[PDB]
């Protein structure tokens, strides 16, 4: 999944998230066109497939012809009362997209972290099922301890949690950040 | 630090951010830049997204002060049915796992509404990149290593993703010469080439040869959808615009609405005592918000009106915040996950 954020000179903005689903999608590449086809049908629930111990299939997200599968994507634009864009943000990372987009917003809007810090700051994730809190490797260990004494079971992410690209308006203009977890860099003028 | 006085593009590959930026500098709209950059990410991160997939755009016009969403996510083909898969492997690999791609119809609709540069101009830099090739980046390299077995044993994939029968490594040159030709056709003939034109029969042939059920009628009938009223929530003096179902805007809205009632500030993280409680409260808000997620689905097929109304209600959020205990987390049932509407 890839997330892109754009702000143009006139103050208009686009937050766009795109996906073929799993790595290399269906693994079907056209030998003629070079197109690699998605495996987005895997984002539907199916009555016969169990993905997680003790989690039933979700009938709201069963396959029907012409239906779109549920997605964790959330390309967002925050706009101020004066009509100017404040933040353009979104993420890649499966079910971690929604929590990581939440964290980037919390980090910048409420904790006061600048955009690059909001993107780079360690993240954590819990999606209720499974019943575990995943934390990234470099999270403040005082956070880990505060979670564990409150009976959360934590586990450390083997790689990282999500990828966030974001632009935030500042007094200096538009501050942009691409996540080092993936190695992107913004560009502008 | 990437502060910019006029305009900015943040993509997950440096060269694609620069392609978006160049479109802006040449007089493109934010939509032109996004499309030109997305076409490039489809090459540099071919394992992640591209014209075989689907996308959502949230767009905001500074002049009208209106936001809109373009829905170009893939759809199940007309021949699909609820019991078509019996294992995860069936739903994940092969032609039967393919949903009807929406990416190019999405770019077309966005460009029809908001484009300033010619359509062909959006493709030009990517056609060059695909022909000259580029060093494999960190993300693609990791995905190639993760899928090495599959890649190496499938000649059509090993054709572009291997060097001497082994997967490419980070820094090695990848060229995408068939995609370059496809992008050139799209640039010249338009989006019609994909859905009802010179590419369509070959798309159907490739999907069906791999065991799929996508037909020409599926491609012909695919439509991106304009959503004039995206989901929004109020945060302080700002409005957050995001897609509703079938995307996860309602989950994000519920997380932020639960948490806004704590009035977090820089003090919330100033000491370990405060920082620990703050992160506990964030995790609990996630747990409450995900409990409600399993009721969501495509709103054309499932009635989600009440679910989404709750998930975006500040009062509903305050009822959930009142159940967050500052001293403990709770078992799964406490958060009332639901699989059917109560
Ligand atoms: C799964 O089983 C159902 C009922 O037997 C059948 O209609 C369907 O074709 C099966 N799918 C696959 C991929 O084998
Ligand atoms: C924004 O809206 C204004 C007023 O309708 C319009 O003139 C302009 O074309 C719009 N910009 C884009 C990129 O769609
Ligand atoms: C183009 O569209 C019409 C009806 O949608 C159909 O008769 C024709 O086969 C289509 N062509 C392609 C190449 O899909
Ligand atoms: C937020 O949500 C709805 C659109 O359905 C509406 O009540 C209101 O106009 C929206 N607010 C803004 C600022 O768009
Ligand atoms: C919405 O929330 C109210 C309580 O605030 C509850 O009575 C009702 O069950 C909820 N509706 C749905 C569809 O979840
Ligand atoms: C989930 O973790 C919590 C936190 O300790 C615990 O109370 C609960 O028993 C666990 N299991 C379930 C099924 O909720
Ligand atoms: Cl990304
Ligand atoms: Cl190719
Ligand atoms: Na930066």
């Amino acid at each position: 999944t890839a997330h892109l954020s754009v702000v143009a000179e006139d103050g208009s903005a686009v937050s766009a998230t795109s996906t073929i689903n799993l790595y290399f999608g269906s693994k079907v590449r056209s030998p003629v066109s070079g197109i690699l086809f998605n495996n987005e049908m895997d984002d539907f629930s199916s009555p016969s497939i169990t993905n997680e111990f003790g989690v039933p299939p979700s009938p709201a997200n069963f396959i029907q012809p012409g239906k779109q599968p549920l997605s964790s994507m959330c390309p967002t634009i925050m706009v101020g009362q004066d009509g100017q864009v404040r933040m353009v943000v979104g993420a890649a990372g499966g079910t971690q997209i929604t929590t990581a987009t939440a964290l980037a917003i919390i980090y910048n809007l409420w904790f006061g972290y600048d955009v690059k810090r909001a993107v780079e700051e360690p993240r954590l994730h819990n999606q209720l099922l499974p019943n575990v809190t995943t934390v990234e490797r470099n999270i403040d260990q005082a956070v880990t301890a505060a979670l564990e004494t409150r009976h959360h079971h934590t586990q450390i992410a083997s790689t990282f949690i999500a990828v966030v690209q974001a632009i935030v308006r500042t007094a200096g203009g538009w501050a942009a950040a691409s996540d080092s977890r993936k190695g992107g860099e913004p560009a502008g003028y | 630090n990437h502060v910019y006085t006029r305009a900015a593009v943040a993509a997950d590959a440096k060269q694609c951010s620069k392609i978006g930026r160049d479109a802006l500098r040449d007089g493109g709209s934010a939509v032109d830049a996004a499309i030109a950059a997305l076409l490039c990410v489809g090459l540099m991160n071919a394992h992640s997204m591209g014209i075989g997939g689907g996308l959502f755009l949230t767009i905001y016009n500074s002049t009208t002060r209106k936001a809109e969403v373009i829905n170009a996510r893939e759809v199940a083909p007309r021949l699909a049915f609820a019991t078509m898969f019996n294992s995860s492997e069936q739903s994940q690999k092969g032609g039967l796992s393919v949903a009807v791609p929406g990416e190019i119809r999405g770019y077309e609709l966005a460009h029809q509404r908001h484009g300033r540069l010619p359509w062909a101009r959006l493709f030009q830099p990517s056609i060059q990149l695909a022909r000259q090739g580029f060093p494999v980046g960190k993300g693609l390299a990791a995905a190639l290593e993760n899928k090495r077995t599959v890649i190496e044993q499938q000649p059509v994939l090993c054709e572009v993703f291997c060097r001497d029968r082994k997967v490419l490594r980070e820094g090695e040159r990848l060229t995408l010469p068939q995609l370059a030709d496809t992008y050139e056709t799209l640039a010249i003939e338009g989006a019609q080439a994909f859905y009802n034109g010179s590419l369509t029969a070959q798309i159907v042939k490739d999907i069906q040869a791999a065991g799929g059920i996508v037909t020409a009628e599926d491609l012909n009938n695919y439509r991106a959808e304009l959503i004039e009223h995206p989901l929004n929530i109020s945060l302080g003096d700002a409005v957050l615009y995001m897609p509703s179902a079938p995307l996860s805007g309602p989950v994000l809205a519920l997380i932020l609405n639960i948490l806004k009632g704590y009035n977090f500030s820089r003090e919330s993280v100033e000491s370990p005592e405060q920082k620990g409680l703050t992160y506990h409260r964030i995790v609990e808000a996630f747990r409450f918000a995900y409990a409600k997620r399993t009721l969501l689905g495509d709103p054309k097929f499932v009635d989600v009106t009440e679910v989404v109304r709750n998930m975006t209600s500040e009062f509903f959020a305050a009822q959930l915040r009142a159940q967050i205990s500052d001293d403990t987390t709770h078992p799964i049932s406490y958060y009332k996950p639901e699989f059917y509407t109560p």
